[PDB]
């Protein structure tokens, strides 16, 4: 949200489900966040890079964030030429 | 028995969008249903949807983004004149920042925001937002 | 002092985190009402709601305690609810507090028509319901000022909300269902999707990723 | 009855727990033990806390006793435990698999592995 | 001669530990990774999942800063002796045994835990912990069987949960995809650590 200006107006931009795309609230604490580390040509960890998913507690409570995120990580996977 | 399946196609996207389904199944199509999808498809409330032909009423797979909040039919239709169509979105809409109520009027199947621009009345199909 | 005992208090103490807005982006639990008075803290006020007395029947006669309903909000986008049940009314009084500070949400304002100035109102319609009351909130006009009951009244004031129209059904006399409504309905304002929101999220490191080094003695 | 109470175990797991090396299985010298490194307000406590001590320490010669954690146990269990066969329990040159398996094989293209062999 | 990949001799591993048996229920949300039932009713768990699943997991645990902040518990016998193995390698804790109910909530519990992410054997038997974590934004990591309840499961390794052979070549295998992607130790599927240090022993 922003006002006729141009100024940022709310307080902070929640995250939003990588798989359902809910806003997730402050007070959800069934939402996690979770980082895949990428691999250089010898299958070694590069630290500070990987992939972020956040799952929103309705997906997790649901049994689906399993699928969706192995969905999710196929797709950026091949999109990242992490393989 | 069927009366309306615009409802049906609505509250299917509806049920399916809350579950989190990427996809819907809409049985049968009609051009209604069509133009009302193509209406919220034009706001970016959904991805895009395909007719399957079957020698019958027809079938549409709806690509689902997550933006649909709800998207509902309004029934019996009422008459919605040009100066009632503010009074309506009070009764329909979270907020006048957002939100569409979907119109038939002569001119077509258009919002309402689009009804006031062109200065055209007609009968209330429904709403999404 | 204070000692904390989370990795969340142990940043708050040690300046690594300087915005309860932090928080709030991660979801992560406040166990800790230190936190909260060391981030806004000098911002936050308190008022007592409501002393309620409750009875439990025993073998030789009726066993009294009293419940404190305590509100606390900076007027600035910020609010608490906090329920204590004690013996004595000033302890259950400072749990009350203690839990109100706890439970700090923030609201979100919008603008009912042109986008001028600081929010004012409830970006869109949101309803909460607890137990039997149900509360609506609708966005008002500028100079339309909070429409509500008293209770409502006070917990929107203490959130920073100008002007709001409102309506409740149900046992709004039973007055923790009527305060709890308002809080559920306040803290529905952040979990509504707006095409504002439609933009793809971009992540950032929590603050026990982010600090993990410090964190790690 | 002839219950010990709370006091009387905790104070005899301690004591054993902290002068396993000293313990005796006779009670008199497993009382002058409690005496020397230990303050018991009453003889009576005392000679309770020394019968109790030298039963868990019965109890212990024939093997563990849960809640009292001994360093030497533990430790021996460890030595023990980290010990490794000859051979790996592992057969990896002849495995017997269903042909559900091999149609598994199949489908990951692992057609070839060797050692897999119908039954 | 004609040397196997890495994943060839890890796939002829789990076969050796019958990773791949199956009980005779599938939950519907562990169908995707389950390959065919067979005439007695066993389901056949698809290894190439699993593997993929295995490394998905190790790229998971590796980007964790300090290992520390894993846990990795076991409620079974079997798989109490695989965890505290787990943990001595690849440095992070350990719980094998009962689970006490508010260790990640209760703050002032002398044994309180925050960890980063958790690691389970079994979610139906660790159904406690899982439980837990849901109250307190901690991932999950469990090997998951064809009738594990997949609820509050962000990773599941589809594999045989339940037999000791199984379960401690599962957890030396993901120990050595972590040691490898940090760096520590050399690739391919030989490490120097015996696989029977993880198995279950009289
Ligand atoms: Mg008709």
């Amino acid at each position: 949200m922003q006002n006729e200006e141009g100024q940022n107006v709310d307080l902070y931009i929640p995250r939003k489900c990588s798989a359902t795309n809910r806003v997730i609230t402050s007070k959800d604490h069934a939402s996690v966040q979770l980082n895949v580390g990428h691999l250089d040509d010898k299958g070694l960890y590069i630290p500070g890079s990987f992939t972020t998913f956040a799952l929103c507690g309705f997906i997790r409570a649901q049994g689906d964030a399993d699928s969706a995120l192995d969905r999710l990580w196929q797709k950026k996977k091949v999109e990242a030429r992490q393989q | 028995v069927r009366v309306s399946v615009l409802n049906d196609a609505l509250k299917s996207m509806y049920n399916a969008e809350k579950r989190g389904k990427r996809q819907v199944m809409i049985r049968p199509s009609s051009k209604v249903i069509i133009k009302f999808l193509i209406v919220m498809q034009k706001h970016g409330y959904i991805g895009e949807f395909e007719y399957v032909d079957d020698h019958r009423s027809g079938k549409i797979v709806v690509e689902l983004n997550g933006r649909l909040n709800k998207c509902g039919v309004i029934s019996p239709r009422f008459d919605v004149g040009v100066k009632e169509i503010e009074g309506w979105t009070a009764r329909l809409l979270p907020s006048r920042q957002f939100g569409y109520i979907v119109l038939t009027t002569s001119a077509g199947i258009m919002d309402h925001e689009e009804a006031r621009r062109k200065n055209v009345g007609g009968k209330v199909l429904g709403f999404f937002y | 002092k204070w000692v904390p005992v989370t990795k969340l208090g142990r940043l708050v103490k040690d300046n690594k985190i300087r915005s309860l807005e932090q928080i709030y982006l991660h979801s992560l639990p406040i166990k800790e009402f230190q936190i909260i008075d060391t981030l806004i803290g000098p911002s936050l006020k308190d008022e007592v709601m409501k002393i309620m007395p409750v009875q439990k029947q025993t073998r030789a006669g009726q066993r009294t305690r009293f419940k404190a309903f305590v509100v606390v909000g900076d007027g600035n986008g910020h609010v608490g609810l906090g329920v204590k049940c004690s013996k004595e009314v000033a302890t259950a009084i400072r749990g009350a507090i203690i839990l109100a500070k706890l439970s700090v949400i923030p609201v979100r304002r919008g603008y009912w028509g042109n986008k001028i100035g600081k929010p004012h109102t409830v970006p869109c319609k949101v309803t909460g319901k607890c137990g039997s009351v149900t509360v609506r909130m609708v966005p008002a006009p500028r100079g339309a000022g909070i429409v509500a009951a008293r209770v409502p009244k006070k917990v929107l004031q203490f959130a920073g909300i100008e002007d709001v129209f409102t309506s409740s059904r149900g046992s709004t006399k039973t007055l923790g269902n009527f305060v709890k409504a308002t809080f559920d309905c306040l803290m529905k304002t952040y979990g509504f999707l707006t095409p504002d929101f439609w933009k793809e999220t971009r992540f950032t490191k929590s603050p026990f990723q982010e600090y993990a080094d410090i964190l790690s003695k | 009855g002839r219950v010990r109470t709370k006091t009387v175990k905790k104070s005899s797991r301690q004591v054993i727990e902290r002068y396993y090396s000293k313990m005796t299985l006779d009670f008199h010298t497993n009382k002058k033990i409690l005496e020397e490194v230990a303050i018991i307000p009453s003889k009576r406590l005392r000679n309770k806390i020394a019968g109790f001590s030298t039963h868990l320490m019965k109890r212990i010669q024939k093997g563990p006793v849960r809640g009292i954690s001994l360093k030497l146990q533990e430790e021996e269990r460890e030595r023990r435990m980290d010990f490794v066969p000859d051979e790996s329990a592992i057969q990896t040159d002849r495995i017997e698999v269903d042909k559900e398996t091999i149609d598994l094989l199949a489908s990951l293209g692992m057609s070839e592995l060797p050692g897999v062999v119908l039954k | 001669g004609r040397t196997l990949s890495t994943k060839e001799a890890d796939i002829q591993m789990m076969l050796a530990a019958e990773v791949h048996l199956g009980t005779k229920n599938c939950d519907f949300q562990m169908e995707r990774y389950v390959f065919k039932r067979r005439n007695d009713g066993i389901y056949i768990i698809n290894l190439g999942k699993t593997w993929e699943k295995l490394q998905m997991a190790a790229r998971v645990i590796v980007a964790i800063e300090n290992p520390k902040d894993i846990i990795v518990q076991s409620a079974r016998p079997y798989g109490q002796r695989a965890v505290l193995k787990f943990a001595q390698y690849t440095g992070a804790n350990a719980i094998a045994g009962r689970h006490t109910p508010g260790t990640f909530t209760n703050q002032l519990q002398t044994s309180y835990s925050e960890p980063r992410l958790l690691i389970l054997t079994d979610p139906r038997t660790d159904h406690q912990p899982i439980k837990e974590a849901a109250l307190g934004n901690i991932p999950t990591i469990a090997f998951c069987d064809t009738d594990s309840p997949m609820r509050y499961v962000d990773i599941g390794i589809p594999a045989n949960n339940k037999g000791k052979h199984s379960i401690g070549v599962l957890f030396w295998l993901l120990a050595r995809m972590v040691l490898q992607m940090r760096g520590s130790i050399n690739q391919g599927h030989k490490w120097d650590v015996m696989v029977d240090l993880f198995f279950y022993r009289e």
